[PDB]
């Protein structure tokens, strides 16, 4: 009945790929063209319903719709986990080198 | 004629919010058709209460008064927001952002030290419909995010924690774990709470207000440890407005 | 026959069963206020948040502490080294949190312990002695200095001054080392020389006295009672141990004058420990201990460890450890 | 707190004098072999 | 598998996992055994046994 | 109990140091 | 749960003659935060220690 | 605390013991002269 | 083992032509990057932006590329952010910034290389220490 | 059987002080 909530996302989606509503910036990247720009954009104007919903945000360049549809398999949409997101967490989470 | 840091460092008028001048009696208008932003909005706590455990049943516990331990580290200020015209011309104020967090620890008597994160945090308030012009007699109400005091890094002292930390008491190595569940799993708790701000002093030159707040929140519960308090803040506050 | 001349006389009487003095003067009532407030406080203080971070550390006996684990805790890290006496809290209970106690009583102490220092000078001058057994104290009271004051001045905090505490002493020294490597440091290598030194010197002319006691009692009795207290005659043969040590080693690595091996004993312990407050005091400005790791690679430049940096890794997770919740930011400045 | 301060400053100064005027009444001469 | 072998191969009894101050006997830190649970057996999902 | 046990000791240093300071046996010349 | 369920001996006979808050803020009446200046149970005790 | 119930015998003994047997040995020392 | 000349050959550009520096082309580059970027690029960390780091699979991952001498002497001349799109002379020293980095004026083209070289040796020496942080040490 | 444990340490003393009381003074006369 007790659970650690983190823990069981690492049993999800989220344990696999960049989850555009919980994680932390740095892990965009790990992929060419996505920081700081449309990582610090992704961030902003989360959270998503789908991975493609990042393709209907405003102010997009037609390069920048590219390198999104160019990645959006390493994409994925979890439920907001609140201990991610609160605290500013998803700009710095406390992990340096 | 203003002050300067160096005119205030150590006086301790940096945690005061700005007052109003007693004749600021006026009225602010507004046009339904123009669009309005708070500046500033700064809430500055006088008092606070902690509402006891009654033990028995039919005696509901009453709000005891508290020591505060932490000092001048408590006011909520340089907060911005919309300040929309709903259609039934009520105001209704969305925070977007400002230092609107302190933690505060009070101290009841006996000595229970009681930690709490005094927040607007995502504080919508709304008025009563067809206000026209805010005025001396204007009532905000509204309700906000109380997150955990502690965030998700926040590592006890055996070293547990919820995005970090152990997952056991390891101290203990060969001791049953189900009595130590509840603090070996950490729990990040998001309530809610609830406030009123009463209007009564407005400069209708400067758009200027201030008055009187009232919340209504949930201490630290120690990332699921124990349970919380009922905590009734008072105090005062200021807040600017300027057509967007 | 004056008032003010009689009170002199009263303080500076060489008949109080203990001296009083100019010193004592002021010595008696810090180390009152210092002592009676640290007796309160390992016993009944509240939690203190030494670390600013609202996280308070229990240090007295009735919150859950033993003889081993309890501290007068430092003043929080939000206060930094700003002064903060009783009369600068809204309450005794917010001095109580913030670490209030922990002020008090170190300033009382550095106080009387410095005129603790005077009073040694003072009384010799009026029994007509040498004067400078009070610079042998030194060595101690400025190693108490370092630990109390200047480490808290460089690094910015009186919450990095060492705990009251025998646990809390340990933290400090655990800290210390992740922070300056002080073991690699030639400042505390000779307050080591000097404090095992001390220790063996100690030892030699305690067993070298003893060993040459002339006769003067019987098989049933403390041999003890063969000195008398006042007599002129010296109660050991000097040349005997002179003949005896110097065999042991050569002749003249041994002592055959008695003010030569005295000024030994007292010389070598105290700049030792001159040495060590010293090593304390400058790695509050964070000049720290030798730091040689990787200093030695191969030929493609592969790191070969030493010892050096295996010390480093031991430092290493004494630094991502401590104060586990109180850093925001990649390094630990101060 | 004020009348604690009050307090504490009177102590304190009352002893420095004590100490500072102790001194100035003819250290030097209270020694056993020559007083001047 | 004779748990009392089992039984041997397990750190709980290892002299050298006390402590100077824990007093009395074993029993009284990890408890009274009672039973062998069984020999445990990790996979992952590829199906590696693990270590 | 504990922390009775910790201060009784404590308390009989205390008192202890008086006895061996204004009570000990008096040291005499010659 | 009053003093005397609590086998307190000593209590009772300050709270007889005027005694009755703490420095923590509590008093056997119940009323929380109030202000006993020296005369409380602890200054009472403190003051037979001197 | 959840602390050893045998910690008050054993201190108060260890404590006691040898305290007496101190204190025997000084008081037939008084009595002698 | 030693420094060869396989540990010491290195892209050139992204076309996949290569180079090999000399032992002394190395130990100029090691010089020139203690005395230019050290103080906030030892070991391959960027201690103001951890985020950031000189192992070679990040540099690859640049936009340009950066794991080669080109786009390493590139970016000493105009730095940009990780995806390329503003240039960031302002606030990163660079020969386009020599007024504000005074260390970055003394530096000759054949000096970059040496630097720009240094960089792609070095992860093939140190393994995962370099850019690897105190993890490493 | 679940007995008061501060009976051990009340039985030790009872016996033990006032039976160090008798040897101090016995002892001490002995020697006079
Ligand atoms: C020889 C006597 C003596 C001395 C030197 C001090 C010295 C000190 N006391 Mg202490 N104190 C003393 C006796 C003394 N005390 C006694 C007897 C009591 C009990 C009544 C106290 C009670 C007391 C309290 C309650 C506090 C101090 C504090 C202090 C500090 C600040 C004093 C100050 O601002 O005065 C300023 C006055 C001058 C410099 C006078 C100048 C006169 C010349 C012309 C300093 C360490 C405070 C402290 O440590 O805070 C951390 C604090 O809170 N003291
Ligand atoms: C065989 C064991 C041994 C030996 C030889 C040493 C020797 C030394 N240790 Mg070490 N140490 C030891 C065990 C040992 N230690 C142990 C068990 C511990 C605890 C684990 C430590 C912990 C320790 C620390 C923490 C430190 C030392 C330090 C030192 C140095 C100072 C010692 C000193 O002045 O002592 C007092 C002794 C004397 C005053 C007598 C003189 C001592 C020297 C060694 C005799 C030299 C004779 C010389 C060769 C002349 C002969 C020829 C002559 C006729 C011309 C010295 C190199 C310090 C250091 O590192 O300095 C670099 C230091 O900080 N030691
Ligand atoms: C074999 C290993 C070894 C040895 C021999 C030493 C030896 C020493 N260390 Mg090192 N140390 C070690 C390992 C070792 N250390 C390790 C592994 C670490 C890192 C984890 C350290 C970290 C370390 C630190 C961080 C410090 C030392 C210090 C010291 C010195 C402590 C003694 C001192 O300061 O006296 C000096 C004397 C005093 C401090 C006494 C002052 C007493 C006052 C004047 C009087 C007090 C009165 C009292 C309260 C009331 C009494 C009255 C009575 C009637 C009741 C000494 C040279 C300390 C030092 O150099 O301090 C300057 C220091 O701060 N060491
Ligand atoms: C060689 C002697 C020896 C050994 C190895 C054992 C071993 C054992 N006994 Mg047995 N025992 C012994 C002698 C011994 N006993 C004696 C003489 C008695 C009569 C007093 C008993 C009475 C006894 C009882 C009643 C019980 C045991 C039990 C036990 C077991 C656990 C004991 C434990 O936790 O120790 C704990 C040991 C310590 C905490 C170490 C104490 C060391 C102190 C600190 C040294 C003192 C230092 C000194 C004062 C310093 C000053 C020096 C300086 C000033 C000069 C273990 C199998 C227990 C058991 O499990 O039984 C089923 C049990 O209940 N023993
Ligand atoms: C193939 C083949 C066959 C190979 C060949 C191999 C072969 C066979 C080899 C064998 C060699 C051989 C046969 C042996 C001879 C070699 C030999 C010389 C060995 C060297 C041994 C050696 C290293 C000895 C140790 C040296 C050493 C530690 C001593 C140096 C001096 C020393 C440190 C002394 C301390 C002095 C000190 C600091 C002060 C005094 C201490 C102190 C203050 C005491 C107080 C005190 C002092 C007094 O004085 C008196 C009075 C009184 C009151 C008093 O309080
Ligand atoms: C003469 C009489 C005066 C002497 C009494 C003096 C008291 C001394 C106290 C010393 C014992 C401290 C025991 C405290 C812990 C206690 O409760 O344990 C009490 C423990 C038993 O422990 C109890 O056991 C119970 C089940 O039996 C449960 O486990 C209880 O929880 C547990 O407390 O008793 C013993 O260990 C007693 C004897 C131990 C001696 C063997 C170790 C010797 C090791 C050599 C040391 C020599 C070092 C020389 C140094 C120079
Ligand atoms: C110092 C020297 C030590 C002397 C030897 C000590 C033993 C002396 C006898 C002790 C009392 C016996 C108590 C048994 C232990 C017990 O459990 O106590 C323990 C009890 C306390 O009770 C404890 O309380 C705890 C919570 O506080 C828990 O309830 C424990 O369960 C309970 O044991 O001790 C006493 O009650 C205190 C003793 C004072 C009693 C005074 C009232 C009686 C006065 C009558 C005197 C008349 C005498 C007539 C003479 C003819
Ligand atoms: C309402 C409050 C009423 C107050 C009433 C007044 C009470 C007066 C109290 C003072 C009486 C004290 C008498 C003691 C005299 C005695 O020593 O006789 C000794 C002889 C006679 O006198 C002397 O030698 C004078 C020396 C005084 C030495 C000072 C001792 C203090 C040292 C500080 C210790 C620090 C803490 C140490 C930790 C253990
Ligand atoms: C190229 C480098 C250039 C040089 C380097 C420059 C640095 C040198 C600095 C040192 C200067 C030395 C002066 C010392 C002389 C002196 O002390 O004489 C004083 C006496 C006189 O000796 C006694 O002398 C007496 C006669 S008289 O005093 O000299 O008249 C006689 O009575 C007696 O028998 C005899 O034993 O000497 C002795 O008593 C021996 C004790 C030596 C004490 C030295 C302190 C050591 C502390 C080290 C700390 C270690 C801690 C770790
Ligand atoms: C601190 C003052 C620095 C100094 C000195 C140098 N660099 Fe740096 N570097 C710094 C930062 C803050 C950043 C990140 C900039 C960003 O937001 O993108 C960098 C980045 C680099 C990179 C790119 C690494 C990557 O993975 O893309 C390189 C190649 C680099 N820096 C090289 C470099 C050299 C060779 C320097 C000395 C000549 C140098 N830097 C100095 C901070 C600092
Ligand atoms: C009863 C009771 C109890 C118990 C108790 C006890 C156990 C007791 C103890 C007691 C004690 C055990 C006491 C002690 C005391 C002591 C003292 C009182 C001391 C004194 C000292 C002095 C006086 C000092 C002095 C000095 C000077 C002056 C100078 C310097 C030096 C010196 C410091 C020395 C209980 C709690 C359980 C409960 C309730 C009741
Ligand atoms: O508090 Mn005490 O300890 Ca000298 O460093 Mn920074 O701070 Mn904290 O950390 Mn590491
Ligand atoms: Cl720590
Ligand atoms: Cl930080």
């Amino acid at each position: 009945e007790l659970v650690n909530v983190v823990d069981e996302k690492l049993g999800t989606a989220y344990g696999e790929k960049i989850d555009l509503n919980n994680t932390n910036i740095a892990a965009f990247i790990q992929y060419r063209g996505l920081y700081p720009t449309l990582a610090k954009l992704i961030v902003k104007n989360a959270p998503y319903e789908s991975v493609e919903d990042v393709l209907n945000i405003p102010g997009l360049t037609e390069r920048q719709k590219q390198i999104l549809r160019e990645n959006l398999e390493h994409f994925t949409v979890t439920e907001v986990e609140t201990a991610l997101v609160e605290g500013g967490d998803r700009y710095n989470n406390g992990l340096y080198k | 004629q203003t002050l300067t840091y160096d005119d205030i460092v150590g006086t301790g008028l940096a945690n005061k919010c700005p007052t109003l001048d007693d004749t600021a009696r006026g009225a602010y208008p507004i046009d339904s058709s123009q669009t309005y932003r708070i500046a500033r909005l700064c809430l500055q706590p006088t008092t606070f209460l902690v509402k006891e455990e009654p033990k028995n049943k039919r005696q509901e516990a009453e709000f005891v008064p508290t020591k505060l331990v932490t000092r001048e580290t408590t006011s909520l200020d340089q907060i911005q927001g919309e300040l929309k015209v709903n259609s039934d011309g009520s105001l209704t104020f969305v925070e977007e952002d400002g230092i609107d967090f302190q933690p505060v620890t009070v101290q009841m008597a006996g000595g229970e030290r009681i930690p709490l994160l005094f927040t607007v945090k995502n504080l919508v308030a709304s008025t009563q419909p067809n206000v026209t012009s805010i005025t001396t007699s204007t009532d905000f109400k509204g309700e906000f995010n109380v997150p955990s005091y502690r965030t998700a890094n926040f590592l006890d002292p055996k070293g547990r924690g919820l995005a970090s930390g152990y997952d056991s008491a390891i101290a203990l190595p060969q001791a049953k774990e189900e009595e130590l569940a509840r603090a070996n799993v950490k729990r990040f708790s998001l309530t809610k709470g609830q406030i009123s701000l009463n209007v009564a002093k407005v400069d209708g030159r400067t758009g200027e207000i201030a008055g009187t707040f009232e919340s209504e929140q949930l201490s630290d519960d120690d990332m699921g440890a124990h349970e919380p308090h009922e905590v009734k803040i008072q105090g005062v506050f200021y807040a600017s407005i300027e057509p967007a | 026959a004056n008032l003010w001349e009689r009170f002199c006389n009263w303080v500076t009487s060489t008949d109080n069963r203990l001296y009083v003095g100019w010193f004592g003067v002021i010595m008696i009532p810090t180390l009152l206020a210092a002592t009676i407030c640290f007796v309160i406080a390992f016993i009944a203080a509240p939690p203190v948040d030494i670390d600013g971070i609202r996280e308070p550390v229990s240090g007295s006996l009735l919150y859950g502490n033993n003889i081993i684990t309890g501290a007068v805790v430092p003043s929080s890290n939000a206060i930094g080294l700003h002064f903060y006496p009783i009369w600068e809290a809204a309450s005794l209970d917010e001095w109580l949190y913030n670490g209030g106690p922990y002020q008090l009583i170190i300033f009382h102490f550095l106080l009387g312990a410095s005129c603790y220092m005077g009073r040694q000078w003072e009384l010799s001058y009026r029994l007509g002695m040498r004067p400078w057994i009070c610079v042998a104290y030194s060595a101690p009271l400025a190693s108490a200095f370092a630990v109390f004051l200047i480490y808290p001045i460089g690094q910015g905090s009186f919450s990095d001054g060492m705990p009251l505490g025998i646990s809390g002493t340990f933290n400090f020294m655990i800290v210390f080392q992740a922070e300056h490597n002080i073991l690699m440091h030639p400042f505390h290598q000779l307050g080591v020389a000097g404090v095992f030194g001390g220790a063996l010197f100690c030892a030699m002319h305690g067993s070298l006295v003893t060993s040459s006691l002339i006769r003067e009692t019987t098989e049933t009795e403390s041999a003890n009672y063969g000195y008398k207290f006042g007599q002129e005659e010296e109660t050991y043969n000097i040349v005997a141990a002179h003949g005896y040590f110097g065999r042991l080693i050569f002749q003249y690595a041994s002592f055959n004058n008695s003010r030569s091996l005295h000024f030994f004993l007292a010389a070598w312990p105290v700049v030792g420990v001159w040495f060590t407050a010293l090593g304390i005091s400058t790695m509050a400005f964070n000049l720290n201990g030798f730091n040689f790791n990787h200093s030695v690679i191969d030929a493609k430049g592969n790191v070969i460890n030493t010892w050096a940096d295996i010390i480093n890794r031991a430092n290493l997770g004494m630094e991502v450890m401590h104060e586990r919740n109180a850093h925001n930011f990649p390094l630990d400045l101060a | 707190m004020e009348t604690l301060k009050i307090t504490v400053y009177i102590v304190v100064t009352f002893f420095v004098l004590l100490f500072v005027f102790g001194f100035l009444s003819g250290d030097p001469a209270r020694n056993p072999k020559r007083k001047d | 598998i004779p748990e009392k072998l089992a039984f041997y191969d397990y750190i709980g009894n290892n002299p050298a996992k006390g402590g100077l101050f824990r007093t009395g006997p074993m029993n009284k830190g990890d408890g009274i055994a009672q039973a062998w649970k069984g020999h445990a057996v990790f996979r992952n999902k590829e199906g590696e046994e693990l270590f | 109990m504990e922390t009775i046990t910790y201060v009784f000791i404590f308390a009989c240093i205390i008192a202890l140091f008086f006895f061996a300071i204004f009570f000990r046996e008096p040291p005499r010349i010659t | 749960n009053p003093m005397w369920r609590q086998g307190m001996f000593v209590l009772p006979f300050m709270a007889r003659l005027g005694v009755t808050g703490s420095w923590s803020g509590w008093s056997i009446t119940g009323e929380t935060g109030i202000d006993p200046g020296f005369w409380s149970f602890e200054g009472v005790a403190l003051a037979h220690i001197v | 605390m959840e602390v050893n119930q045998l910690g008050l015998i054993a201190t108060a003994l260890f404590v006691l013991v040898p305290s007496v047997f101190l204190i025997i040995l000084y008081v037939q020392t008084e009595s002698q002269q | 083992a030693e420094l060869t000349p396989e540990v010491l050959t290195v892209p050139l550009n992204s076309e996949g032509k290569t180079i090999t520096l000399t032992e002394k082309q190395y130990l100029e580059g090691k010089r020139l990057f203690q005395y230019a970027c050290a103080s906030c690029h030892v070991g391959g960390i960027t201690k103001t932006n951890p985020s950031l780091d000189l192992r070679t699979e990040t540099l690859a991952l640049a936009t340009p590329p950066r794991d080669n001498i080109e786009g390493l002497v590139d970016y000493m001349k105009n730095p940009t952010t990780y995806d390329g799109e503003q240039e960031i002379a302002e606030v990163h020293p660079s020969l386009r910034s020599a007024d504000i980095f005074p260390k970055m004026r003394n530096l000759t083209e054949k000096d970059l290389v040496a630097i720009a070289g240094h960089i792609l040796v070095e992860p093939k020496i140190l393994g995962d220490k370099w850019g690897g942080g105190k993890v490493y040490y």
